[PDB]
């Protein structure tokens, strides 16, 4: 072929310095191979000459051919195997770190060939001196699971790893007990006077990332009293106030577990703070962090109920935490503290965020409908709103008093008046939908209620079917309030539903209004227009999987994690 | 106690002294480190701090934004003069980027907008 | 648990990855880095597979996974691969990985293990990794007066875009920009000081990914002080990720040289909650055509002689619906090459993606607030050269 | 016609990057960025034939090189296609078994031979013999 | 010139990009101040120093002097020097007055020379640059270079390019002379390197000149005789000068077919071995020849098309191409798909491309490559007629379940109006619609379910198989949204047609219930309205539904507003109303 050559070119130059003697110029050409993998170049043929940069004493070199080795570890494992004579007699040499090096580098090699190569040297890597060797050697048998290894063998290394969790350096407990958890998918002696005394001696001493592995196998922990399952949450509540966002999330997930019980009051008032203090971090934290707020003040709402000031929303914050913020605030808005939020949502009504001022003011409607005592100052949020006279607002507001007006029937009628003054502004479909009621109903005290339906009606077509069946509802609501003087629209828009539309949709609720009202205008009354009933959260059986799941990613969805 | 905006790299400058930019020595800080806004109630703390271990350099209460305690320079919009309570001192702090003032300005005006606020429902 | 480190450029080209247990690769690039309109989540599920990231200067860091990972940790440990990577380069770029890809990958075997994370504590590392990292007043506003002192504070914030696309006929986007800018009549008395922010859609013949400002401006969050009424703020192009908002498909059949007959139908590619108004299709003719009949149920359209196009105006079309039109094209008999369909409209929404997510203004003085200040956006998108070749 | 002529390695790092129509400095450098983010990602079950952004990309790959001539719509793309293998045959049989290093330490030679095959955007000649026996006159001379 | 090597290995060899920014400013700084500083430089010192300038420019970096420099290097006696002065001028282009004219006094200083490696070097500094400063002055001197016959046969090549360059910068600015009566005469040239670029030159200017250049045809065609009806120079892997016979192919496209009959008996035997050579055995496995022997022939196809003269060739090329979809080659397919929707338009081969129906529905299913694939989509659409409609439309929707989430967005839009334009009857209509609904119903327009239920409603035999067709369709626990809205009326209107159970029915429809959007739910609560009036035994359970407070108590008005009033039709004590108001409705107009 071409370009290959193997005589010049980038590889020749590269071959004659893989292959100089001198050190220096070792370490520097394999640093080039290694730059020259990321972009996708052709390196295979310097395999075989590489590896003969390994018989070294050189630290720094050592660790350039396992990055080269690594890489081909699991890209392509069928020529990693070619280097693996060399591997078991860095598994023997001092300086230990070529112990962990090479342990790490077979246990990437998805071939089911190293496993009479890997199952001796483990065996003196888990007894090793120096514990850096046995915090990898601990996860290679992790990884000699996830190779196609049943391996009874392997079932005498899980008799090493039960020993590593009573270990002296919590470095070491930091893997044994992750890699007992993962390997538990396929265990875990839970033994109640030695391990969970030993895991919780372990855990006021790791690692900022082994205090994550051994909570989230305290989460598969069952106590065998309640006199037990004090002593468990005297321990971990001194990890509520780490420096991680993710240490706290794991003690809460023990916590929340852990409430299977005086102590039950008492730990309310210990779990307030951390998972306040857990929004003061990163944005994508508190992301996951307000995802597993809205689950425990779904769950336990009296633990977060008199902290809703620090829910209020930024203008600086990001959208997926704004849009989180403000559903939390929902869910914690009460009797007390609506005058902060309804003060706190016409606020966010003011802003430039199109599809966040779209929910804010919304917001506003879900705070009506929840708390009943304050809908007066709901609707004297909305008609100050509409005040400001802003086209995405006017037309967000005129849904949200359609909303209003149904849960709340003849109570705030009298603000009709003040809506209907920015007809002209209403060009959204669902806003247009809104007027038409707002006009259908309540048309028996509307007076022009006849003349506002019909300029609708001239461009009845060209419209969203959500508003074409709208305005059909609404003048027979009208002729059957006033039978005398809108007769005329009733043989417009009935022969506009029905002769001209082509939706059969809006085509049989013409039919269907228009045999009502040619047989029985009487019985047409108590159909059309009776008395509508008022309108009006995690399904208990689903939150409470969830909260067995509050760290994990299963709470960030709602999601149980089957759909993973 | 709640933290309003918290923020490294600020400036403190001495003050020859109205507050215009350039009468002071604008060279070389006599002190820089970490800001931190502190919230006790009604009364907000500037706390100037050191960026490494948090020693407290000085700190102010401020009690009106629009009042002398916090006064913008008239010339740019983002060098400060603060009024430092041991005893009333006034140093001169400046920041670097217009938006770590711009956030200044914003935290402790939104921190006096909700002390205003909680005045009218008091009245409720 | 981590299944890979993904660390991604500006433009989705793969710098570093490593796989511990690819589709995962670009099912990443495709549905998180070059979405057209989702709203931007920080971790998503796409196809049974997680996606965490985190950027840091226009770098995306995708932690691609599998299983039921504890989502505060990936999180957790996205920040501390950063926190290494700091100490070792200063800033994250695409400038200072590139010079530095032996480094990552003696932290991304030492930092975590088998997607573990493990002690990745800085002052742990330095004896554990050899490799070391290659490192790299205004004194009066000349722009608005003293004394502006107007009864209601005010801000008309519309953000004009012009959209212009060339598509080919199989639905294949061949070129796309859309040359926009940014106008806001300024209405706010005293001497104010805007915090203009926005996501990141914007990059800070053939058209360059472009983005220029104002004299007033300053510079991920735009601050300035806003001139006395109407000024053009911030003028840019973007060729990347364009949300486009008509597909239109030029199914045209020919019948040996003496018909033609074509059928074109429009796709709206937007939310129906949005309505597009002022919808112009001129869909052209040879220039031997005798006579037209053109036949389509919605909107109006007519043979125009003298420009050898049929125009086809529908004064309103709403979101995700589609229209048809055909025209058996008469002809009067060399083979007619086909100049492509181009279409003229306008859209409630900013094509190239740019959304405004807030503006604060402060005055310092003579005080008022954000709440003070009626505050309004109108996001106009426009087509500029909206063509589709036939 | 041909519009532009683009040797570039699998990294982006280009070699040959001949240009036939009148593109700006930035523009020269995003079409470039736009033919790379197009060649690398295709594999070789793939056609040739890329629709590029108003005239077609027809490529070859070359063991980590991709020859990239851009070429119009309307033009025959499977004799432009050949016109890739002509003109490395002759890359191959004037740099004696090319590398790729041959296309950056003889940078200037290699705009001799664009020239003596790719004229003014069309084949100017086709014959592998009649350019080396042009082309190593000119060497010596 | 050893001096570029050292500085090369220097830029490539370094750390970091920062450190090639340091180590190319520094060798700027070196090549001013040798300039600039001006101690003579010997010639071949300056010839390394400008190249150095070529490399930092193609690195990214920018140049800003030397161009006076390179100006020197013009006028020199030595090839060397003229090629990296020809060169950096070239791709340095610069806007400099005080240059143009010192450059144009170095060119014809070459063309003024009668070597052919300086004339040769400096046609290709004009047809480069190609600016129209270049164009003004050199606009009537290189005709005279490319007519002249002392001209060396290797300039003429590259002046009939310059020329070609010259015309498509500045077209009013060359004007046919007597200049045109010779590049007609070079098709009888010596080489079929001349004659390479003589139809390149008269295939461009016969575009906006036809008839300037109608004796092209009688060479052309006599000079592709002689190659096809066969040049040990310019055979490519066994086919004699491929490249010659595309572009000596493409004159031709510029015509109509030739006014001299014993031409088209020249062209058209020359087409049929073309046309042969493409059915005869290899005479390479070489992949390079497979394409080379093809470029030939899609150019001998796109003649024919362009002609459309004689149905034996449109008959024999089509079928040509019916051999080129079963090909291993992915380019072959892509490039056959290509012409056979440039062959099924014209009225000769319209009735040859329909015998190929099978083959492209094969070539449909297996292909990988997607861009192939929307090929043979474009092709089906094109060569359906009523004779063929119902075999393409069931197999484009039997196709279609198993589609990938690209194409189907094209198919489904196809489907419905080749269904609509050639419906044999009505009975077939709602058949394929229906199952478009059902196999990818998420991309049916709200336009399509209308005709389908216009012709359900209007129609009588139609009404028991669409019961069925819905009801068949509704049973799987994934159906698409739009069915749901579909089998929800139909069921709704014509359920007594199918009564499997209505027990059955009411059970299926409110399964499909949740999880659906407004008017979906919507249109179901008028479903179970419809039931009530006919089927009398499924009254207790329907009402079960239309009592709770997911229906009447919710939260969007339409849900509200259907579940109320069809709660009330059925309990307000009235038999002969709901009996009536819900009658079978009369058909559309």
């Amino acid at each position: 072929k071409y370009f290959t050559t193997n005589k010049k070119g980038e590889i020749f130059e590269l071959k004659a310095e893989l292959n100089n003697e001198k050190k220096e110029k070792r370490k520097e050409a394999v640093k080039k191979v290694i730059a020259a993998m990321t972009v996708g170049k052709d390196v295979s043929s310097l395999f075989p000459d590489v590896v003969n940069c390994m018989q070294t004493d050189n630290l720094e070199l050592k660790k350039l051919v396992y990055l080269y080795l690594m890489n081909y570890a699991k890209s392509q494992p069928d020529m990693a195997i070619m280097a693996v004579n060399s591997f078991v007699k860095d598994c023997e040499d001092p300086n230990p770190l070529i112990r962990a090096l090479a342990v790490r580098t077979m246990g990437c090699i998805r071939v089911d060939k190293i496993t009479e190569y890997l199952c001796e040297p483990l065996r003196k890597c888990l007894k090793d001196e120096d514990p850096y060797v046995r915090k990898t050697a601990a996860v290679c048998v992790a990884k000699l699971h996830d190779i196609n290894a049943q391996m009874v063998e392997d079932q005498g290394f899980l008799d090493s790893l039960r020993d590593l969790i009573a270990d002296s350096n919590p470095m070491v407990v930091a893997n044994a007990v992750a890699a007992l958890s993962e390997i538990s998918e396929s265990n875990l002696l839970d033994l109640n006077p030695q391990n969970i005394n030993k895991l919780l001696t372990a855990l006021n001493e790791c690692t900022e990332w082994g205090q994550i592995f051994i909570l989230d196998c305290l989460s598969n922990y069952n106590p065998k009293d309640d006199r037990e399952a004090q002593s468990i949450c005297e321990r971990v509540t001194p990890r509520l106030s780490h420096a991680n966002s993710a240490v706290v999330l794991s003690a809460v997930k023990v916590l929340m577990k852990f409430l299977e019980l005086d102590y039950y009051n008492m730990l309310l008032k210990k779990l307030a703070p951390p998972l306040v203090t857990l929004l003061s971090g990163e944005p994508e934290v508190q992301y996951v962090a307000l995802r597993n707020i809205n689950l425990i003040v779904q769950k336990r709402p009296e633990i977060l109920k008199q902290e809703i000031k620090v829910f209020f929303v930024k203008y600086n914050d990001p959208i997926y935490v704004k849009l989180e913020k403000l559903d939390i605030m929902i869910r914690l808005a009460s009797q007390a503290n609506i005058a902060q939020v309804l003060a706190e949502l016409k606020e966010y009504a003011t802003e430039v965020d199109v599809d966040f001022v779209r929910k804010a003011v919304r917001a506003i409607g879900r705070c009506a409908i929840k708390v009943e005592q304050s809908a007066e100052r709901c609707v004297s949020t909305l008609l100050d709103l509409i005040q400001t006279k802003v086209n995405y607002v006017v037309q967000e507001a005129i849904v949200v008093i359609r909303d209003i007006f149904r849960k709340y029937p003849n109570k705030y009628e009298s603000i009709i008046a003040t809506l209907c003054e920015n007809l002209d502004s209403l060009d959204e479909p669902d806003a247009r939908a809104a007027m038409i009621w707002i006009v259908g109903e309540y048309a028996e005290r509307i007076d022009n209620a006849d003349e506002l339906l019909e300029s609708f009606l001239e461009g009845f077509h060209d419209e969203s079917t959500q508003v074409q069946l709208t305005l059909l509802t609404a003048i027979v609501k009208l002729f059957l309030k006033k039978p005398s003087e809108t007769q005329e629209l009733v043989q417009q828009v009935l022969s506009l539903a029905t002769q001209d539309s082509d939706n059969p949709d809006l085509r049989d609720r013409g039919y269907i209004y228009w045999r009502l009202l040619s047989t029985d205008p009487v019985t047409a009354k108590e159909v059309v227009l009776s008395e509508k009933p008022l309108i009006s959260l995690i399904e208990p059986t689903l939150l409470d999987e969830l909260i067995c799941h509050i760290g994990s990613l299963a709470s960030v969805y709602h999601k149980p994690p089957n759909a993973f | 106690e709640s933290v309003l905006c918290v923020k490294p790299e600020v400036h403190v400058y001495r003050i020859p002294p109205g507050y215009r930019a350039s009468e002071w020595q604008l060279d070389q800080p006599s002190w820089s480190g970490r800001l931190r806004i502190t919230a006790k109630g009604k009364v907000a703390y500037i706390k100037l701090e050191d960026r490494t271990s948090g020693e407290l350099f000085a700190q102010a209460p401020v009690d009106q934004f629009p009042g002398t305690a916090v006064e913008s320079v008239t010339d740019s919009s983002r060098y400060f003069v603060i009024r430092i309570e041991d005893r009333r001192a006034f140093i001169g702090l400046g920041f670097g980027d217009r938006g770590d003032a711009f956030d200044f300005n914003v935290a402790l005006q939104d921190h006096f907008k909700w002390v205003k606020q909680q005045c009218e429902f008091a009245k409720q | 648990m981590i299944g890979g480190l993904f660390i991604y450029n500006h433009k989705g080209e793969v710098l570093i990855s490593r796989v511990y247990r690819r589709n995962a690769v670009d099912a990443f690039r495709v549905n998180v880095i070059h979405a057209r309109q989702q709203v931007r989540s920080p971790v998503t599920n796409i196809a049974r597979t997680s996606f965490f990231h985190v950027k840091r200067s226009n770098i995306w860091l995708a932690a691609v996974t599998k299983q039921n990972v504890n989502a505060a940790m990936v999180f957790e440990f996205l920040y501390k691969m950063c926190d290494v990577m700091a100490a070792y380069f200063g800033k994250i770029s695409e400038e200072n990985i590139k010079n530095n890809f032996v480094l990552i990958y003696e932290l991304l075997d030492e930092i975590l293990d088998f997607g573990y994370p493990q002690n990745s504590e800085t002052g742990a590392l330095k004896t554990f990794i050899t490799q070391q990292g290659i490192k790299s007043v205004t004194g009066q506003i000349g722009w608005r007066r003293e004394g502006i002192k107007y009864r209601r504070n005010e801000l008309f914030l519309d953000v004009l875009e012009s959209v212009n696309l060339l598509m080919s006929p199989q639905g294949q986007v061949l070129s796309a920009h859309v040359s926009g800018r940014v106008v806001m009549k300024s209405y706010l008395s005293g001497m104010p000081e805007c915090k203009f922010g926005m996501n990141d859609k914007i990059v800070i013949s053939i058209a360059i990914d472009d983005c220029t400002f104002h004299q007033c401006v300053r510079l991920r969050s735009i601050s300035f002080i806003p001139p006395d009424g109407e000024f053009e703020l911030m003028r840019y192009r973007t060729t990347k990720d364009i949300i486009l908002p008509f597909r239109v498909i030029p199914l045209v059949r020919e019948v040996g040289r003496t018909k033609l007959k074509v059928k074109v139908v429009i796709k709206s590619n937007f939310k129906p909650s949005l309505l597009a108004q002022k919808i112009e299709v001129r869909i052209p003719t040879p220039l031997n055509t005798s006579g037209v009949q053109v036949i389509c149920m919605k909107g109006k359209a007519k043979y125009k002689a003298s420009e050898n196009a049929i125009v086809w105006k529908i004064k309103r079309m709403a979101g995700m619906k589609e229209s048809q039109i055909s025209a058996e094209i008469e002809l009067l008999p060399k083979k007619w090459a086909r100049p492509p369909i181009s279409m003229n409209f306008e859209v409630p929404f900013a094509p190239s993606g740019l959304k405004v997510r807030y503006l604060k203004v402060f005055e310092p003085k003579l005080n008022y607030s954000d709440h003070d200040v009626i505050k309004w956006v109108r996001y106009i998108g426009r087509s500029g050269i909206y063509e589709t070749r036939c | 016609m041909i519009r532009f002529i683009l040797i570039q390695n699998r990294a982006g790092k280009t070699r040959l990057a001949k240009w036939y129509m009148q593109f700006d400095d930035d523009e020269k450098q995003k079409l470039i960025e736009e033919v790379h983010a197009v060649v690398t990602v295709r594999d070789a079950k793939h056609t040739n034939f890329v629709e590029f952004r108003n005239f077609k990309i027809i490529y070859r790959r070359y063991a980590g090189l991709y020859f990239c001539i851009c070429v119009d719509v309307n033009d025959n793309n499977l004799a432009y296609l050949e016109a890739i293998h002509n003109f490395v045959e002759v890359l191959n049989e004037y740099f004696h078994n090319v590398c790729e290093l041959d296309l950056v330490f003889n940078f200037y030679k290699v705009y001799t031979v664009v020239d003596e095959m790719f004229l003014a955007g069309e084949i100017r000649e086709t014959s592998q013999t009649k350019v080396l026996k042009q082309l190593l006159m000119l060497q010596s001379l | 010139m050893r001096g570029l090597a050292v500085f090369i290995s220097d830029i490539r060899n370094c750390k970091s990009k920062e450190a090639e920014i340091k180590r190319i400013n520094k060798e700027l700084a070196n090549i001013r101040s040798k300039f600039k500083g001006d101690k003579a430089l010997d010639g071949y010192s300056k010839k390394k120093y400008v190249c150095k300038l070529l490399f930092i420019f193609l690195l990214g970096h920018d140049i800003d002097f030397g161009h006076m420099e390179a100006v020197n290097l013009l006028s020199s006696n030595r090839y060397t020097e003229k090629q990296i002065g020809y060169l950096f001028i070239s791709v340095l282009v610069n806007s400099n007055s005080e240059l143009i004219r010192l450059i144009n006094n170095a060119i014809k200083n070459d063309l003024a020379s009668r070597n052919p490696t300086f004339m040769g070097l400096a046609l290709h500094c004009i047809a480069n640059v190609g600016s129209r400063e270049m164009a003004e002055a050199f606009a009537g001197e290189i005709p005279k270079i490319l007519v002249a016959g002392d001209t060396m046969d290797s300039v003429k090549q590259s002046a009939a390019l310059c020329l070609l360059r010259l015309y498509r910068t500045s077209p009013d600015l060359v004007p046919m002379g007597d200049w045109t009566s010779r590049v007609v005469h070079l098709l009888n040239d010596q080489h079929l390197g001349v004659v390479t670029a003589a139809t390149s030159l008269i295939t461009t200017l016969a575009q906006k000149n036809p008839e300037e250049f109608k004796t092209s045809v009688s060479l052309a065609v006599s000079r592709l005789s002689r190659i096809v009806t066969s040049l040990q120079d310019y055979t490519y892997y066994f086919v004699p000068a491929p490249w010659l016979s595309v572009k000596l192919l493409r004159l031709l496209q510029c015509y109509p077919p030739p006014e001299d009959p014993a031409v088209r008996g020249r062209l058209t035997e020359c087409l049929e071995t073309i046309l042969n050579k493409a059915q005869e055995p290899p005479k390479s496995k070489k992949v390079q020849h497979s394409n080379a022997k093809n470029a030939v022939l899609f150019e001998a196809i796109s003649l024919i098309i362009h002609h459309d003269s004689e149905p034996n060739l449109l008959v024999r090329a089509c079928n040509q191409l019916g051999q080129f979809l079963q090909h291993r080659e992915t380019n072959l397919r892509y490039l056959a798909l290509e012409s056979m929707c440039t062959l099924a338009s014209s009225e000769f081969s319209h009735e040859a491309v329909k015998t190929h129906i099978e083959t492209v529905i094969n070539a449909l299913k297996t292909e990988r490559d997607v861009s192939v694939r929307q090929r043979a989509v474009d092709l089906l659409y094109a060569m359906c007629d009523r004779s063929n409609a119902q075999q393409i439309v069931a197999e484009m929707l039997s196709y279609l379940e198993t589609a990938d989430y690209s194409i189907r967005e094209e198919i489904v839009l196809k489907v419905a109006i080749l269904a609509e334009k050639y419906a044999v009857d009505y009975t077939w209509y709602v058949d394929t619609i229906l199952n478009l609904i059902r196999i990818a119903g998420d991309y049916v327009s709200e336009e399509v379910w209308y005709r389908v239920i216009q012709i359900v409603i209007n129609r009588d035999d139609v009404q028991g198989y669409a019961a069925k067709t819905v009801f068949e369709a509704l049973q799987a626990p994934a159906c698409h949204e739009n069915l749901v809205k579909v089998g929800g009326y139909i069921l709704g209107e014509f359920g007594n047609l199918i009564a499997s159970s209505p027990l059955i029915q009411f059970n299926l429809l409110h399964s499909k219930f949740h999880l659906c959007s407004v008017p979906t739910r919507a249109l179901l609560l008028s479903t179970y309205i419809k039931f009530v009036n006919l089927f009398p035994e499924v009254k207790a359970t329907i009402q079960d539904v239309l009592r709770s407070d997911s229906q009447l108590k919710n939260a969007d008005v339409e849900l509200q507003q259907r579940a109320v009033e069809y709660l009330r039709l059925s309990t307000v004590a009235s038999t002969d109303i709901l009996a009536t108001v819900l009658e079978e409705m009369p058909p559309f107009p």
